[PDB]
C-alpha cells in the first residue's frame, strides 16, 4: 500500500461518517 | 499494510497534539490579556450607546449567566489560542506526512497557496477586529437601545466573536484563492458563470453546516457567500 | 444531524429546483449519486 | 419524464418565494410595531408583577443577552410576519399544483376544510393572545417572583410566544376538524376511543419531534394533546 | 410467544410510573423546600465573592432569563425529585423482571453490588454538596468577578447542579466498583494496565454522549475520568 | 435526530408497552414495518 | 447524534490512534465490527 | 408520469429524508 | 422464548437505537 491510496481511503472514510 | 504509514500518522499527531497542549498552557498563563482583547469592543460599545442613551434621555455590561461560564469561557479562549500558536507545527507535521503523498507538480501550487491563504486570513481578522467589530458591535447594540437592555453574557458573546473573525478570515481568503486559480489559466468567468448554479446550492448546504437549524441564520450566512462569489466574478473577469 | 435541521433540506431544495430547474436537477442528482457510489467502491477497497 | 411537472413547480415555488420576500420587506419596514405588538403582554406582566412585589414588601425588564439579539429577533420576526403575509400566495400556488392531481371528489372536501382551517387558526391566535397570553405571563412571571428576578431576553422570548401562539391556532384547528369530519359519517365515537391506542403514541412521537430532547417538554407537550383528544370524544359523541 | 412476557413488563412499567407520578406529586407539593435546598450553595457563594467584591473596591443574583423558566424548573426538579424518590419501587420491579431471567449464580453478585452502588452514590452526592460545590461555587464566581457580573440564571444552574451531584455519584461508585471487582480475583492490577488502552477510548466516548458536541467539554469531562481510573488502578494494586 | 433524544425513544417505548400491550404491539410493529417497505417500494418505483 | 459532533469522534479517533497505535487498532476495529455483527444476527435471530 | 404519482413520490421521498 | 433471550434482544435492539 502506497501513501496516495491512505489518503484516499482517509477521506473516503471521513466522507463516510459525515453522511 | 498500513502499518508503516499509521505509525507516522501516531508520530505526527502525538507532537500536534504536545503543541496544542503546550500553546493552551501558554495561554492561559495569559488568559486575561487574551480576554481583554476580546471584550475590549464590547465594552467600548457600550460605553458609546450609553453615551447615545444619555444623549437622547436628557444600564448594560458584560455579564455571566453560568455559575462556570467565567472558567468555561476562559478555557475556551485558551485552547483557541493554543490552537492558533500551534497551527505552525500542525501545519508543518500535516505536509509532511501528506508531502510523499503528492506528485511533484502539485506542491508548487500548494506552498504558495497555503501561504497567501495564511497570510490573507490575517489580514481578514485584524480588519474585522479592527475596522469591522468597532462599528458593527455598535451597531448592533445601538438597534436594540430604546427597547432592550443590553446585558451581554460573555459565554456566547465569545463564540459569537471568534465565529466573525473566522468568516471574515475566510471572506478574505476566497476572494485571493479566486486571484490565484484565474492566473493559472484554471478558471475564468464563463468559468464562474456556468458552475453559478451548482455554486448557490453548495452555498446553502456550507451555510445549514455552519449555522443551528435555523433557517434564518442559514439564508443569513449564505448571503454573504453569494456577494463573496459575485465579487469572485469580477475578479476573475479582470484578471 | 449536526446542527442541521428539516427545514434547511427544504430550503437547499427549493433553491436546487430553483436554480437548476427542469435540467440540471436530474443530472446534479444522478452525478452525486456516482460520486456517493464511488465513494462506496473505494471504502469497499479498503475493505479488503 | 418528470420535466412537465419540475418546470411548473419551479414557476410556483419562485412566485412564492418572491412573495414572502416582499412581506419580509413589508414587515421589516414596521418591525417595530410588530415588536411591540409581540412584547405588550412581556411588559404588562412585568409591570403588574413588580406592583404585587412592591405591595408585599411594603428590578426585571427586558434585556438581550446577544450582541446581534436584537438585530436577529427583529429579523426573524420580519421573516415570520413575511411568511404569514405570503401565506395566501403560498396555499394558492400549492392548491395549483397539487389540484390537477386529485379526484373530483376530494376538492370539495379540502376547500372548506382549509377554509375553517384558517378561520379557526386566526381564533386561535387572536385567543392566545389576548385572552391567554395575559393571566398566563401574570402567573409564570408571579411564579418565581420570590426567588428570582425577571430578567427576561428577548431572544428566548420570540420563541416562547410564537410556539405559544401556533399551539393555540391548532388546538384550535383540531376539534373543529373533529368535528367536520363527524359531520360526514366519517368518525364516530367509537371510532375515536378505538384508535386511542395509536393516537397516544403517535401524541408523544408528535411531542418528541417538536419539543427539544428533553422528556418534560414532552410530556408538557403531550398533556394538551391529550386533552383535545378527550374534548375531540366528547364533539364526536354531540353530533 | 412474547406474550407471557410483554405483560410482566406492562404491569412492572405501570407499577413504575405509578410511583414516578406519586413522586412527582410529592415533590411539587414541597418544590420550594427543594429549590431552596438546590440553591442554598449559589447564594452563599453569590454572598461571599459580594464580600470580597466590597473589600476590594474599597451586582449578581438569581435571576429568570425565561418567562416560563421558573414554573419549568419546578416541574424538572419535581420530576428529578420523584424519580430518586421511585427508585426503591424502579429497581425492584426491574430485578424483579430479570431476576427470573439469570442464574443462580449472578444474583449474588448483583444484590451486594447495587447495595454498595446506590450507598456510595448517595456518599457522593451528600459529599459533593457539602463538601465540594461550597467552595467550587465560590471559586468559580471569584473567577468571573472582576470582569464579569455574576447574574446567574436557574434554568442553566439547575442542570449544572444535578450534573455535578450525579458526577460525583459515580466518581464515588467506580472506585468502590473496583476494590468489589478486585476482591473476588477478578481484576488485578496488570489486567487494569492492560486495557488502558480501550478505557481511554471508551472513555472519550462517553464523555462525547455525555457532553455536548464541543470538544472542550469532552476533554473536561474526560480528565476526571482518567484521574478515576488512576486511582482505580492503586486501589486493585493494594487489594 | 432533529431535536429528538433517546429518551424521548424510550418513553415512546414505554407507552407502546402500556397501552397497547401484549397484543396490538406486534401488530403495530407489523404495520409500520409494512408501510415502511411500501414506501421503500415507492421510492424504488420512482427510481425507474 | 445525540449530543454528539464530528470534532468529537476526531477527538476519539486520534486517542484511538495514539494510544493502541500501529498494531491493537486494525485488532478493535476487527473486534467492533464482529461485535456488531452478532448483534446484527441476534436482532435478526429475535425476527423469527 | 401523472401529477398523483408526482405527489405519492415527492411525499414518500420526504418520508425517507425523516427517517 | 425464555427470559435471557429476551433481555438478549431486547438489549440488542436498543443498542441498535443507539447506533
Amino acid at each position: 500500500m502506497q501513501r496516495r491510496d491512505f489518503l484516499k481511503y482517509s477521506v473516503a472514510l471521513g466522507v463516510a461518517s459525515a453522511l | 499494510s498500513m502499518k508503516p504509514h499509521l505509525a507516522e500518522l501516531r508520530q505526527r499527531l502525538a507532537i500536534s497534539v504536545l503543541a496544542v497542549f503546550v500553546g493552551f498552557i501558554i495561554a492561559f498563563t495569559f488568559h486575561n490579556a487574551i480576554l481583554g482583547w476580546i471584550t475590549k469592543p464590547l465594552n467600548n460599545a457600550l460605553i458609546q450607546v450609553g453615551k447615545i442613551v444619555e444623549k437622547r434621555e436628557m444600564n448594560g455590561m458584560i455579564t455571566t449567566h453560568q455559575v462556570g461560564g467565567a472558567f468555561f469561557v476562559a478555557l475556551k479562549v485558551s485552547f483557541f489560542a493554543g490552537i492558533l500558536m500551534a497551527m505552525p507545527v500542525i501545519l508543518w507535521q500535516l505536509w509532511l506526512f501528506i508531502a510523499p503523498g503528492l506528485y511533484d507538480n502539485e506542491k508548487k501550487m500548494v506552498l504558495p497557496f497555503v501561504v497567501g491563504g495564511s497570510v490573507m486570513f490575517l489580514i481578514g481578522v485584524l480588519f474585522a477586529y479592527y475596522v469591522v467589530t468597532p462599528f458593527g458591535f455598535q451597531f448592533l447594540i445601538t438597534f436594540g437601545s430604546f427597547l432592550y437592555t443590553p446585558l451581554i453574557n460573555i459565554e456566547d458573546y465569545v463564540g459569537f466573536f471568534t465565529k466573525i473573525l473566522i468568516g471574515f478570515g475566510i471572506a478574505f481568503e476566497l476572494p485571493v484563492v479566486a486571484y490565484f486559480l484565474a492566473l493559472l489559466g484554471l478558471i475564468t468567468d464563463k468559468t464562474l458563470k456556468d458552475y453559478f448554479k451548482y455554486a448557490i446550492v453548495i452555498i446553502f448546504l456550507l451555510a445549514a453546516f455552519l449555522t443551528p437549524p435555523d433557517v434564518l441564520t442559514q439564508l443569513l450566512m449564505a448571503a454573504p457567500l453569494i456577494l463573496l462569489y459575485g465579487l469572485s466574478i469580477l475578479i476573475v473577469h479582470y484578471v | 444531524m449536526f446542527g442541521m435541521g428539516f427545514s434547511e433540506i427544504l430550503v437547499i431544495a427549493l433553491v436546487a429546483i430553483l436554480f437548476l430547474g427542469p435540467d440540471k436537477l436530474p443530472e446534479a442528482m444522478v452525478q452525486i449519486a456516482k460520486f456517493f457510489n464511488s465513494v462506496r467502491k473505494t471504502i469497499n477497497e479498503a475493505k479488503s
